[PDB]
């Protein structure tokens, strides 16, 4: 039914602003919400059917120390949506304590749109991991969000914060955010700033406006993830229907992203399926092997050859996916979305459960381990001491991330009929 | 054609996902009277924006059997009505077979309901991270996956390949023959044939076990685990039975790659 989206932090507000602009550009609408004359499709998934034939997006704005919010304010995309949801540190503990005192008024902002909506389906979170203002605040609000409504779903769009060296408190912040990301979130789509920066320096020669182009990438991914919902499809026209197949085990919910063209500034089915399969078109970067893959295709595609394509990708036999109960790489096929001009027609997006993210988790765990052992980089503040005097929240997150690495590695084993 | 495909074969979502979702909230003779049965269609059409078309009318809803109720039986009739000069092309023996394939598609959505039920019942006790919890839930995902691959197979055959050869199949008698071939390929790729009847017979055993799995929520761990073991045995047995009947059909060859993919 109806999904309410959330954005917090300056990076999260940037990606949400770009997402709403990019769906305004996709749909046959004006930047005021007025429908165009050439419209149809389903436009109730994130757009409130507002009072002047406006499709107002339902977006929760959360900001602290507003810098980008003024730039969002003086724009012709503030006439598209304005639900009056604006409500005013760089540490996780500081953001946690600042979210502590004002939770009731932003919760009134939540309940306003909750009662304004007739139905509710899920909550999408635009949150920047170790983002300074976003960190701590987003973790606290995530905790209160899943506490209040256990009848809904949570997706969180996350980045892996490390530019490979800078800030020494960031592994603590991302670790505490990762603890809540495990136990208070039901689906996590993780992105790599390193992998996106490498692909941006690959296809182009830009490395300085990286945020602006990464906005374009994430908005395309978020729109392609929702095209079967926003346009009349048949399967996973709800969020939960999409989330259900991918997760065999309720803590194995980390979702890998790839995309079949790399440069965006006739081919057949099994071709782009095979290219989406490769890890070098995967834009997020002992054995590591996939649990289950789901893929969506959108473009000009001849539909009758897909079964022979399915056979050819089968006998090509590219991944030795899993040993215990039988998953698959699973296809979904969609139409290329109308109501806008379309270049680079054949475009695919893949959602996969892979244990290879345990390597990145062990990377930031090793960074935390060396910074904890050296003990000159905790940056002891009264915020962190008053939040936790013995700093055993780090210990709880540490044993939980150990359990998750154990879960990954024992799932990679042929025996996960015993738990571990 | 491009109206009835979205009602009886339900290609457009949030019509099925509303009509079946509305009916399953209730659970009988106070459910089969035409004040609740005649009203759910009119409410399901509004949340797909199918309504206010000249194809939103001529729809007549009914049911062909009354239950007094494990049960895998679901019963519904939807018809489309065409007048005198269109009665000569679409026949009313053709429409009866459309209702017949409609019930076949409807029985699959009961699984899509029951799996969400058992996923929902576990949600309030999901707090715990117990041994009895995780190993139980792995069963639920694995039963969900079987439906998600077989429904993808139906969602391939009965709508993409058989409709692509209906957008050039049509060309006066040739129109009647082309529509009669459309239904023919749908019932051929639908495994209603007597040759692939035992392949359909195992599907009942899968369906009934998931419905019995739904009723137990924690009650006791072993009773559902036994059903999971029998389910695994049945799926492994189906893979051999469908293999023999391709080794001895062209659309069924796709089912072999669907049910076994990087496993055995």
């Amino acid at each position: 039914r109806e999904i309410i989206t959330l954005q917090l932090g300056q990076c999260g507000n940037q990606i949400g602003f770009e997402f709403w602009k990019q769906l305004c550009a996709e749909h046959g609408i004006s930047p005021e919400g007025i429908v165009e004359e050439f419209a149809t499709d389903r436009k109730d998934v994130f757009f409130y059917q507002a009072d002047d034939e406006h499709y107002i997006p339902r977006a929760v704005l959360l900001d602290l120390e507003p810098r980008v919010i003024h730039s969002i304010l003086n724009s012709p995309y503030a006439k598209l949506y304005n639900p009056e949801n604006i409500y005013l540190g760089n540490n996780w503990a500081s953001g946690f304590s600042q979210g502590e005192k004002i939770h009731e008024d932003i919760f009134d902002i939540i309940d306003r749109e909750a009662d304004g909506s007739d139905s509710l389906e899920g909550f999408v979170l635009c949150h920047s991991i170790a983002g300074g203002t976003g960190s701590g605040l987003g973790s606290y609000l995530l905790e209160r969000l899943n506490d209040r409504y256990p009848k809904k779903l949570v997706q969180t769009y996350s980045v892996f914060p490390n530019q490979d060296e800078d800030v020494v408190v960031q592994p603590y912040n991302s670790l505490l955010t990762l603890k809540r990301l495990t136990q208070n979130a039901d689906c996590v789509v993780v992105l790599d700033n390193t992998a996106l920066n490498r692909i941006a320096t690959d296809r182009l020669h830009i490395q300085n406006p990286s945020f602006s182009q990464i906005n374009q990438l994430v908005s395309t991914i978020m729109s392609a993830s929702t095209t079967t919902l926003r346009y009349p499809g048949y399967m996973n026209n709800d969020l939960i229907g999409l989330i259900a197949s991918l997760i065999p085990t309720p803590r194995l919910h980390f979702l890998m992203t790839g995309y079949t063209p790399l440069t965006t500034d006739k081919t057949t089915v099994l071709d782009v399926m095979r290219r989406l399969l490769q890890p070098k078109n995967v834009m997020v970067s002992t054995n590591h092997c996939y649990i289950a893959i789901l893929n969506i295709i959108q473009g000009e595609v001849d539909p009758t050859q897909v079964h022979k394509s399915l056979q050819r990708i089968r006998e090509r036999k590219l991944a030795n996916f899993i040993p215990w109960g039988p998953a698959s790489i699973q296809v979904a096929l969609s139409r290329k979305s109308p109501y806008l001009p379309s270049a680079h027609r054949v475009s695919g997006l893949m959602m996969a459960n892979h244990t290879s993210i345990s390597s990145l988790f062990e990377r930031t765990c090793r960074q935390y381990d060396k910074l904890r052992k050296r003990e000159a980089f905790l940056e002891q503040f009264r915020k962190e001491d008053m939040f936790k005097d013995n700093f055993d929240e780090m210990d709880t997150s540490r044993e939980i991330v150990q359990q998750l690495i154990d879960e990954y590695h024992a799932a990679t084993r042929p025996d996960y009929i015993s738990w571990g | 054609y491009e109206a009835l495909r979205h009602f009886l074969l339900m290609e457009d979502g949030e019509f099925a996902q509303s009509l079946s979702d509305l009916l399953f909230e209730k659970l009988p003779g106070e459910l089969l009277n035409p004040l609740v049965l005649n009203s759910v269609l009119s409410k399901a059409l509004q949340c797909s924006l199918h309504g206010d078309t000249p194809h939103a009318s001529n729809l007549s809803l009914a049911l062909k059997y009354l239950p007094e109720v494990p049960d895998v039986l679901s019963c519904l009739e939807l018809r489309y009505k065409v007048d005198w000069p269109l009665n000569i092309v679409i026949t009313e023996g053709c429409v009866s077979k459309y209702s017949g394939v409609f019930s076949f598609l409807l029985q699959l959505k009961l699984m899509m309901w029951a799996l969400k039920d058992v996923c929902f019942h576990l949600k309030r006790t999901a707090m715990a991270g117990s041994v009895q919890f995780r190993q139980l839930q792995l069963f639920k995902h694995e039963m969900q996956h079987f439906v998600k691959v077989i429904q993808g197979y139906i969602a391939n055959q009965i709508l993409h390949v058989t409709w692509c050869e209906f957008r050039a199949r049509l060309a006066l008698e040739e129109i009647q023959r082309a529509h009669a071939e459309y239904l023919h390929k749908a019932v051929f790729r639908g495994l209603l044939t007597e040759k692939a009847a035992p392949v359909m017979n195992v599907i009942h055993s899968i369906f009934s076990l998931v419905l019995k799995f739904r009723s137990q929520l924690h009650p006791n761990f072993a009773l559902m685990q036994q059903s999971y073991n029998t389910f695994k045995y049945y799926s492994h047995f189906l893979f051999k039975v469908v293999t023999k009947l391709v080794n001895r059909q062209p659309h069924l060859e796709d089912f072999l790659l669907r049910i076994n993919f990087n496993n055995y």
